[PDB]
């Protein structure tokens, strides 16, 4: 099931900051940190990456129960707001739930986090 | 609270 992800999304968003790229990801978990912002603990399949923030015009799709964890989405539009120590921010701007948590059912693959 | 570390502060900042 792991074919079903974009394998490597991860690494070319953390070494290359590649914004074109609408890559397929799973929802592993999300968070509001406290009107809520939401983080989201995202896989590729090969590794995780902690330091997705979905935009606040996204949330209705946390409100209605659309992106929740385990599902899994497409982005289709995002920006990298890169950290003084390094470490990259990625604002999920525009997505699609291409297939419902309640379908998945579970983590796919054995993603590690990246480094 | 995956990853409670300093990010969360930064992505409140934002915006």
């Amino acid at each position: 099931m792991v074919g079903q992800l974009s394998e490597g999304a991860i690494a070319a968003i953390m070494q290359k900051g590649d914004t074109n790229i609408k890559p397929i990801l799973q929802v592993i978990n999300i968070r509001p940190i406290t009107p809520p912002r939401y983080r989201l603990l995202m896989s590729d399949g090969l590794n995780t990456l902690s330091s997705f923030m979905l935009a606040t015009q996204l949330n209705p799709l946390v409100e209605e129960e659309q992106l929740s964890s385990n599902c899994v989405c497409q982005i289709h539009r995002f920006i990298v707001n890169t950290l003084k120590d390094g470490r990259r921010v990625v604002i999920l701007m525009e997505l699609e739930v291409l297939k419902s948590a309640e379908a998945v059912g579970v983590k796919i693959g054995n993603p590690v986090p990246y480094n | 609270d995956f990853a409670n570390d300093d990010i969360d502060s930064y992505m409140i900042a934002m915006e």
